[PDB]
RNA sequence: GCCAUUUAAAGUGGUACGCGAGCUGGGUUUAGAACGUCGUGAGACAGUUCGGUCCCUAUCUGCCGUGGGCGGAGAACUGAG
RNA sequence: GGCGUAAUGAUGGCCAGGCUGUCUCCACCCGAGACUCAGUGAAAUUGAACUCGCUGUGAAGAUGCAGUGUACCCGCGGCAA
RNA sequence: CGACACAGGUGGUCAGGUAGAGAAUACCAGGCGCUUGAGAGAACUCGGGUGAAGGAACUAGGCAAAAUGGUGCCGUAACU
RNA sequence: GCGGAAGAUGUACGGGGCUAAACCAUGCACCGAAGCUGCGGCAGCGACGUUAUGCGUUGUUGGGUAGGGGAGCGUUCUGUAGCCUGCGAAGGUGUGCUGUGAGGCAUGCUGGAGGUAUCAGAAGUGCGAAUGCUGACAUAAGUAACGAUAAAGCGGGUGAAAAGCCCGCUCGCCGGAAGACCAAGGGUUCCUGUCCAACGUUAAUCGGGGCAGGGUGAGUCGACCCUAAGGCGAGGCCGAAAGGCGUAGUCGAUGGGAAACAGGUUAAUAUUCCUGUACUUGGUGUGUGGGUGAUGGAGGGACGGAGAAGGCUAUGUUAUGC
RNA sequence: CCGUGAGGGAAAGGCGAAAAGAACCCCGGCGAGGGGAGUGAAAAAGAACCUGAAACCGUGUACGUACAAGCAGUGGGAGGC
RNA sequence: CGUACACGGUGGAUGCCCUGGCAGUCAAGGCGAUGAAGGACGUGCUAAUCUGCGAUAAGCGUCGGUAAGGUGAUAUGAACCGUUUAACCGGCGAUUUCCGAAUGGGGAACCCCGAUCAUUAUCCAAAUGAGGCGAACCGGGGGAACUGAAACAUCUAAGUAC
């Protein structure tokens, strides 16, 4: 799997996929379970769906793929009326994610 | 018009580079430097230099620990090494008399004597 | 400060005359006006008088209380100060 | 302009009857919240370092000078020096 | 219209729809739910409704609150 | 030496502690300054020799704010000599070496197009410190805020997702009002279909959102026309005029202003469509009939203010009448 | 784009030889989050695309790190990794 | 969480390029009631802009030049034209709706006519003029102040701005 579409933050969208970035698969869904992070969801339909494509097509084995590579950089932004305070007008430049997963065999 | 150049945006860099020892900031930003490295040069700017003559105060203030064990001590220890023989500096010496159980009698027994 | 009725006692001084990022505003130093005094006068007079706003979701530190961990943990206790 | 003056006047001061928390002192409850949870998500604000305590000193009440002692980490809530 | 889907401002007609002292409350017709949510019976206010006894003693001033406060009969002072 | 001497959350010389590890009167040896002396490397001034501020020697040798004087290197372009480069340059990052330094220079990676040295001239030439100007960005905060029309809830439908799209029921809000019809103004925002990346302080298969079409068919509705306060242009009269005071003309309020209602019909329009019927103006004429006319003046429109009788509509109600 | 009006008044350049400017596949609620892969010359290229630094963000690495006192150096001697 | 770096991102500096400006120089130099300048609004199969025209609307005609390619900038799809030699370039001619200084009158582009002043005068507007625009320069008139004189009433800036 990848990653697409989404209306992330990528700065929260991150540390999650973390703690996951090193090998074992295994070590990678026993962990993301609880994050109590709203950086939980998401980054574990993937990394989880990476694995999956992985088994199929692109054949490898689930018993030796590990996680090589995850970084989180992109967007686009884009303006955003967001209306804060007691009564304003402001546009948020709220940017995106992007959560890489390649779980290959290592 | 003149386009900056190999100054500034190359003055930034050149230094904040030298600092091995820097400190929390003082190297990540320039306003913290040519301050920082303005005390650099100076407040010392010509002082290490201090040790000696100042730590020096061992040397000269453990030679009688050096003795005082097998006689007397720095008053007529150094006042002998200057009698007979070649008289050898002071320096490796007076300093040897405490990381090592030997050569420091090298210099009581050749003092004390022909005094 | 005149004073009244009680009170065995019902002292004093400092805390940037402690204390308004705690309160109260009744006072003084605003736009009106009245009055005296000064001036021909507007107007004035640290002379008086009636009406007149005093803000902020404390980050740090301090203190008053409550917990999580760290010296492997559950339960029951002791306890310098 | 001096004096004085019915009715009226959200005008200023004062006293009585009745009444009232306004006060001497103060219990809970109701609606909408605060404390916690899903989603959506700004703007104000900072020289640096920074957990001190007890004395002394200093323009004689500074955490940051001087001498010692001391200081476990993080977090929640408050009244706020 | 006011920078915005800002509880601000903005003319006329419908004032006989039904119950009362009325173009007051409750309710057909018609319209609408477009003025962010979920869990726990703190300290901690603003809004709100009054307290046993006393009762303005608070206070610049009773500010605030409350009280009298429909209708009919009897009766009604100083002053002008 | 002492009496004259009471006050602030724990008291003592820097401490330990010392009859001297106190204090007083002296003295000696050391540690201890970038001090003084000695070995390897300076500056300014003056003297000697000198063309020399080049060297050699000699006396003094070297702290500094404001301020004075002087040296210096980074830099751009155009001279003259003379070189380097895609067996790869300038720039950038990291690193090695050299200079008292300001810097030069080299290596590795990258870049990948040009870039230098000597002597010479040149430039709007070399910069952290104007509540400086402009753009960007961090910590602060993932902290602060969403509140009389305070109403949603229980099932079901559709959907990949539905707490706020739709259906049923139940529970409520408003009533001069969130109802109905309109002026000004805004302006197609209306309707249908297909979607949603953007807008909707959540989501949305919803929308007054995005895209493509469709919709506002009147002689009697409004505009069009005229006029009031008032204004303008032309002639008359004033240094001059796009400057002003009387007459003739004209303009100025969807107010004033000739003429139709009822009903039916569309997914969206209408007293404008359709059906029936009524009415006004202008022209002509078949007939009747046998006079056809600006501008000021007439009724008329200025029917004004205050009090008020009576008549009176549908409707509502008595009637549990039809 | 702002003001009733007179008037005031920005920002935004470049892929390349050609065309590419991201096909196809997986995941997921999804034309809003990409692995992979493809495009390339000197594009250390993909729809405001040449190069592409600093402030800065994420992951990761080297190294300290919940007793710790603070310009955070310097010289001397010991420690480890 | 301190600091350095690595990979990626954010961001946009820098290096290079640049169909642009800035400045100097030469040449050249008025338009219109035969109603111009400017503006409004149309016009290409689709075109929203710009440009060109303007209802024979990014076009028509003649001559000359030129040339096979052409149908403006956008290299799109469709499609057309050209050897009865186009496109394109230069000159010239024809045409050129309505409104529009237009002046008949009113008017925020809409409806009906030579308005006003003046000369000649067959006094019939019949025959004519004026009424506008244009970078600066030029001529004839009216004519400051702040400021300078470190005050100020001459003077000065001014005989300038307007």
């Amino acid at each position: 799997a990848k990653h697409r579409h989404a209306r992330s933050s990528a700065q929260k969208v991150r540390l999650v996929a973390d703690l996951i970035r090193g090998k074992k698969v295994s070590q990678a869904l026993d962990i993301l379970t609880y994050t109590n992070k709203k950086a939980a969801v998401l980054v574990k339909k993937v990394l989880e769906s990476a694995i999956a494509n992985a088994e199929h097509n692109d054949g490898a084995d689930i018993d030796d793929l590990k996680v090589t590579k995850i970084f989180v950089d992109e967007g686009p932004s884009m303006k955003r009326i967001m209306p804060r305070a007691k009564g304003r007008a402001d546009r948020i430049l709220k940017r995106t994610s992007h959560i890489t997963v390649v779980v290959s065999d290592r | 018009r003149v386009k900056r150049g190999v100054i500034a945006r190359a003055r930034h860099k050149k230094i904040l580079k030298q600092a091995k020892g820097y400190y929390g900031a003082r190297s990540r930003v320039y306003r913290v430097a040519f301050q920082a490295v303005i005390k650099a040069g100076q407040y010392a700017y010509r002082d290490r230099r201090q040790r000696k003559r100042q730590f020096r105060q061992l040397w000269i203030a453990r030679i009688n620990a050096a003795a005082r064990q097998n006689g007397i001590s720095y008053s007529k220890f150094i006042n002998g090494l200057k009698k007979a023989s070649v008289e050898i500096d002071r320096k490796i010496l007076a300093d040897i008399a405490v990381f090592d159980k030997v050569a420091f009698t090298a210099l009581v027994e050749k003092a004390k004597a022909a005094l």
